[PDB]
């Protein structure tokens, strides 16, 4: 049909960096999945999970180092998997439905011996309303942040931020001065040569709302680390350890200088940025970029080799709290939110079960 | 505006690659483990074209078997792909008069000659072309060229003098120029009669050719009558600006970053190391695009696919690349060298700076420097290679044999 | 204004002294405009440059009428110092050379006919640049070359001062295998000056940047070397900024840290906090219609940079000097037994 | 004014509400003047006192003319709450009792003849004080008594709330040898209330003070117990101040730390910094012509005190509750599975 051209034109859009960040790629893959579910022919719902899962396998295999396009599909696979169980227990006359949300996740797989009843089209409309409330969740993630993070920050504390390129920290650090009247200042480092087109824009946007700001460079952050009382991280994706994957650079070391000075480390994060995966090999989840813009000589024959990095991982030990739109959480309590929004099945999201 | 046409004209450089290139064309050779047609094709598909015209002057059947087995004869490719069969070894130019006799091309289109590899956003080259259209009704084309200012003298075959405007970057004149090995030929001449109303011009050597010319459909009709032209720039862009036709000016664009074209092995090595290093962002290798590879990226510039058997006690240095299914052995050493798929590396070999292609069973203790091995050419025990060897397709080598510099064995 | 560190008066940004009160040497005006405008230096390049321009300014005497050479030259040379004081705040290789120079001016006697003044100042300051700098660095090479095994890596930082010759010596003059990683920082890209020289000599240089500092240390890596600007009385290092982050990362990932320093560079003063005694360096350099123009005229914006900050002495495994290796907590014993007395 | 923490408006020091808008119970005025004037309480003593004075204020109904008992009592009891809000800021044993009480007011139906209102509020709030307090504490005793060997010591802090009965049980009702060390602080000398009771019952009490906290831990010592005021959502404890110093000293000298808490006392909110959400407590108490008079009328002097501060969850080895033992990082699972649902 006219849907197989759309899924590969979105694949070819996500290959060559025409969409970036974590907001835009999630909205675009969610739009793509609504286009897919509007033209699906399943004839059974366990066929429909395969028809939505092979698409996810192809799209994760297309580009693994952006996670917002790989967890929205898992989340809607989870919310479409959930209503199998609800409908199935109720239909059976003998035991009906327990209707209990939390279960021990070890043992029930270690004892296995083996009206609006079906209403075959309802999986389509419930997937469309799942699309719609995923939209209505992702578009307003800052409300819980601005609700609960003012309980977690105090007034006369100078701040540091190594991720200037996040709209979450920008909206929160504007609304901390707009509604509340907590005055402070924000040190900001540039992730040269990536955030140097963003950190100056970040300082411009904060000087328009004139919160005492100042830009530090990367090398001058340890000298000013003793003065600063707190850092804050606007991350890109966060795993089940709490070991997050951030924006452009800086945060693998400045968060370490925060940990060594016993300085608290925040991390604001939308709920769509979660991932039920694991950092198996940490370099494979890290996007090393190009060597063009760190020395523009382009050494022809002498040719001194060099390394760039557009992704800094932090471990959960260096990080302190997670400010999400569903409350504040420990780094050692990120697994349970994932299993509250994902299942055991779609973490090895692959038809070839090896 | 839209509906971009295009034409790639390969198969003009078979003089360059002569120990190879007689069993499969220049355009079908693996630069980084995959034959470099798509290094042009993915670029000009990101440019957004709607039809291409592959001129295949030689080995036309083993062009179209790959083309029909590509991802481009499938009904969602951003351009439809068409070929042009050919009698052997036509000079360039007259392909455009054959095109005008056939009469397909209407509108702006890419004159991509050779096989290029680039990062330039062609979208921002459109507004240069349209500013040329708006501020000149006597235009010919635009010629994008790179700024390789840190090195003259090492862009091997043709050094050129792209003398052009200060303000508008209109190409004033052009002249071929000799080689650093020749101390003899020391003069160029630019006669100032056409230099009347320019008043500001720049003459540079640091612009490397890449043959990516986009024009209007008027200029093949211009090229129709003047049947004396056999090259694309040694004769034409001289013979169209040298007061020959009045009111026809040609323009030339300069980028700021990497955009390069294959000339020979003393350029093939350099562009292989620039592409295999991170000097070609974002058109890089680890993204696994072309024939759905599985390249991962460690630090120190290492490229490995799945199913790679790295044996114990081996070391793999800077800037390497290994395909799937291979097998290296104990005591081997890899450095700055791409290795093809499904080969069988033996024992204690020090591969260095050599571009080993697919299915190459290399014998034990047989060290290699710059000796790029084409497909299926196996080796044996104690086969000491050395510099410059371009040992060709399917060449059986017995044991204990030594080679010399530039021994182009086939 | 919350910490008010940007109004630290340890540097004064006033320029353009037009006063013709003294005969300011034109070579020293070249030296000050060569320092402060485009910084081409480390610390001992500043020491050798200052020393071999004071060479020229003592070679061009021009003594006044009634004043003996023992009674004018310290005030004249201090007014020569004042232009460099305006240009860039002084190193300890500045200070421990100029106070030694004034002490050697002091022991001259009023009988020199201004002909042997060359033979006891030019030759003696050449003996100073020989002894307390160059052959001391030769001892640094001959002492640190035994503490590097073959086929290892080195992570320096910034522009080195002495250990460029150490890397060249262990690369070429001893031929043992080595893989130098040079890392530097915005805005003084002075690690590139090491990278050009070392790779031009033909050693496996692999340049990097300090933002990507994590992925250097996840390779096979050991033996972080560090050039020093000064070593304080406690053990706190003092060098170009961004040193201490790779120092604490290097001690964190349990690979050793060394500092190649010499006994001219130890200091008498004392501090433990990083932003206490420090140099602010020209905040227009952190821009290159630009990305932003005018931190001024916008209320509530500032641009700060730091040249100098302190690694704590828990991190440095080994300070090496020309007398020998030493723990960094034991630097006052060479403050008291060897500096000045040698 | 450098940190401006003394102007934290989480407590309001206004007093003497003279307004006769509502029928304020005289017993609740006794309870507020018993709390705020001379603090005789912990947290669950405040919970039992508040609960058994709301017992009396529901037993004395005095319903109005046209208003049903389901439509007046929450506003009346909230105006009863407001006097305690003026007196002392509320615990979580305050809050998780009063919101439960309002939810149980809500499920009454407009058919009660104000005679069975006793039989479903008095008896039900007695079942609350039984279930969520007292037999829960009995489970605390029966769960924590198996984790104390004979002939050991215990270092509590302040006034305990539940584990006074634990020390009495393991002292007398199980007869195993034990040597309790009680330590408390200025100004609420509430460890003396434990010391009087425990030594009156006949156990080896050895009182101390928190200034001398070093020499307690240099003896034979283990098993620091700690009463909790609340346990936050992260794992941060929250109790009477000076708890966290012996917590970090106890974890520092590698002897275990426990917290006897119950599932009524876990909280939904979240903080990690100590002086963020906190109570200022009447700075005239830190004086007893006195030693100083008048911190006011002297410019540039202040007297601060803190009741509540946070131990980080790295320090607590084991929070024990009536369901069982648990690591402190795992407190949200009992926030979500057992609190409210039980």
């Amino acid at each position: 049909s006219d849907v197989n051209v759309t899924i590969d034109t979105f694949v070819a859009k996500l290959k060559r960096r025409q969409v970036q960040g974590s907001y835009a790629i999630a909205l675009e893959t969610l739009q793509l999945l609504m286009r897919f579910i509007s033209a699906a022919r399943w004839n059974h719902v366990n066929d429909l999970i395969e028809q939505i899962r092979d698409l996810g396998n192809s799209l994760e295999k297309a580009h693994p180092t952006a996670f917002s396009c790989g967890n929205v599909i898992r989340r809607i696979l989870a919310v479409l998997r959930d209503e199998v169980e609800e409908d199935t227990m109720s239909t059976t006359v003998t035991s009906t439905s327990v209707a209990e949300p939390l279960i021990s996740s070890m043992f029930n797989l270690l004892q296995k011996p083996e009206s609006s009843m079906k209403t075959k089209t309802d999986y389509r409309q419930v997937a469309i309303q799942g699309i719609k409330d995923l939209i209505d969740e992702i578009k307003n993630i800052d409300e819980g942040i601005q609700q609960i993070a003012i309980d977690l920050i105090h007034d006369h504390e100078i701040l540091l931020t190594p991720t200037p390129d996040s709209k979450t920290v920008l909206k929160f650090l504007i609304t901390a001065r707009e509604r509340s009247n907590r005055t402070f200042t924000v040190l900001v480092t540039e992730g040269f040569p990536n955030n140097t087109k963003n950190a100056h824009e970040f300082a411009k946007k904060l000087a328009q709302h004139n919160i005492e700001t100042l830009v530090v460079p990367d090398s001058a952050v340890f000298a000013l680390m003793s003065r600063v009382g707190k850092v804050i991280i606007g991350t890109k994706a966060v795993f089940v350890n709490g070991g997050t994957i951030s924006s452009n650079s800086g945060v693998s070391s400045v968060c370490e200088c925060a940990r060594e000075f016993r300085t608290p480390v925040f991390a604001v994060a939308g709920l769509y940025k979660l991932s039920p995966l694991y950092p198996f090999d940490v370099e494979k989840f890290v996007e090393f970029g190009g060597s063009q813009r760190i020395l523009p000589r382009m050494d022809p024959r002498k040719r001194l080799d060099t390394v760039n990095q557009i992704t800094d991982y932090v471990p959960p030990e260096n990080i302190d709290i997670y400010i999400t739109n569903v409350g504040g959480f420990n780094p050692s309590f990120i697994y349970r939110i994932a299993w509250d929004n994902y299942k055991q099945i779609d973490v090895h999201l692959d038809k070839n079960k090896a | 505006e839209d509906r971009l046409q295009a034409v790639v004209l390969t198969d003009s450089y078979e003089t360059r690659f002569m120990p190879l290139t007689a069993v499969k064309p220049r355009c079908l050779l693996p630069l980084a483990n995959v034959p470099l047609i798509e290094y042009t094709l993915e670029f000009l598909a990101k440019a957004g074209v709607h039809e291409v015209f592959l001129i295949c002057s030689s080995h036309a059947n083993q062009i179209n078997d790959y083309i029909e087995n590509s991802k481009w004869n499938l009904p969602w490719s951003p351009f439809k792909i068409t070929t042009i069969m050919s009698p052997e070894a036509r000079c360039t130019g007259d392909v455009m008069r054959d095109l005008d006799n056939r009469g397909i091309i209407t509108g702006d289109f890419i004159l991509v000659s050779g096989d290029v590899l680039t990062n330039i956003d062609f979208s921002k080259m459109l507004e240069f072309h349209k500013k040329m259209h708006l501020q000149d009704k006597d235009h010919i084309s635009t010629m994008c060229l790179s700024k390789a200012s840190t090195y003259p003298k090492t862009r091997t075959i043709e050094p050129a003098a792209f003398v052009l405007d200060k303000s508008t970057s209109r190409c004033i004149y052009y002249q071929d120029l000799p080689l650093p090995s020749s101390r003899e030929k020391t003069s160029i001449q630019i006669d100032p009669e056409l230099l009347d109303n320019v008043d500001e011009f720049v003459i540079r050597n640091d612009l490397i050719d890449c043959r990516i010319d986009i024009c209007t459909s008027h200029v093949p009709l211009i090229f129709q009558e003047n049947f004396d032209y056999q090259s694309l720039r040694t004769d034409f862009v001289k013979g169209v600006i040298s007061s020959d036709i009045l009111g026809k000016h040609i323009y030339a664009y300069l980028t700021d970053e990497y955009a390069v074209r294959v000339e020979s092995w003393q350029t093939y090595d350099t562009i292989s190391q620039d592409f295999l290093g991170r000097w070609c962002y974002p058109l890089v290798l680890d993204s696994n695009i072309q024939d759905d590879q599985t390249y991962s990226y460690e630090s120190r510039h290492i490229y490995k696919e799945k199913d790679v058997v790295l044996a114990q006690s081996c070391k793999i240095g800077k800037c390497t690349a290994i395909g799937s299914g291979t097998k290296i052995g104990e005591g081997t050493k890899i450095e700055n060298s791409v290795i093809g798929r499904n080969c069988q590396i033996g024992e204690n070999i020090r591969i260095k700076n050599s571009f080993i292609w697919d299915d190459c069973i290399i014998g034990n203790n047989s060290i290699i420097d710059h000796s790029l091995i084409a497909s299926n050419a196996t080796l044996g025990s104690n086969v000491r290679l050395n510099d410059g060897c371009i040992i060709g397709f399917n060449v059986k080598i017995d044991d204990n044999m030594d080679l010399d510099r530039n021994t182009k064995i086939s | 204004l919350e910490q008010s560190f940007d109004n630290s008066s340890l540097i004064s940004s006033v320029k353009e002294l037009l006063l013709n009160k003294d005969l300011i040497h034109p070579s020293i005006l070249l030296l000050t405009s060569h320092l402060a405008h485009y910084k081409i230096v480390g610390s001992i390049p500043r020491c050798i440059a200052m020393l071999e321009v004071f060479q020229i300014v003592i070679k061009d005497y021009q003594t006044p009428k009634g004043t003996t050479l023992s009674r004018n030259l310290t005030s004249y040379l201090s007014h020569q110092i004042d232009l460099l004081k305006k240009a860039r705040p002084l190193s300890v290789t500045m200070g421990n050379a100029i106070r030694w120079l004034k002490q050697e001016i002091s022991l001259i006697d009023p009988s020199t006919p201004d002909k042997a003044a060359k033979k006891d100042l030019c030759e003696k300051i050449g003996q100073f640049a020989k002894e307390k700098i160059e052959l001391a660095d030769q001892l640094i090479i001959d002492n640190a070359s035994t503490q590097i095994e073959e086929s290892t890596t080195i992570v320096t930082y910034g522009s080195s001062k002495v250990l460029t010759e150490l890397l060249l010596h262990n690369a070429i003059s001893l031929k043992k295998n080595i893989k130098v990683i040079v890392v530097d920082s915005r805005p003084l890209f002075e690690g590139r000056k090491m990278a050009e020289t070392l790779r031009n000599a033909g050693v496996n240089v692999m340049y990097a940047l300090i933002t990507s500092l994590d992925t250097i240390f996840n390779m096979d890596v050991d033996y972080v070397f560090l050039g020093a600007h000064s070593i304080l009385s406690n053990g706190f290092l003092y060098s170009r900024a961004g040193t201490a982050m790779l120092a604490m990362s290097a001690k964190r990932r349990n690979i050793p840290v060394l500092v190649c320093c010499e006994s001219l560079k130890f200091s008498q003063r004392v501090q433990l906090d990083s932003v206490t005694f420090n140099e602010l360096a020209d905040p227009n350099d952190l821009v290159n219609k630009n990305i932003l123009d005018g931190w001024q005229e916008l209320p509530s914006l500032n641009i700060v940079n730091i040249l100098y900050d302190l690694t704590p002495p828990e991190y440095i495994k080994k300070v090496i000097t020309e007398f020998g290796a030493l723990p960094p907590s034991s630097v006052p014993v060479i403050l008291r037994e060897y500096k000045g007395s040698a």
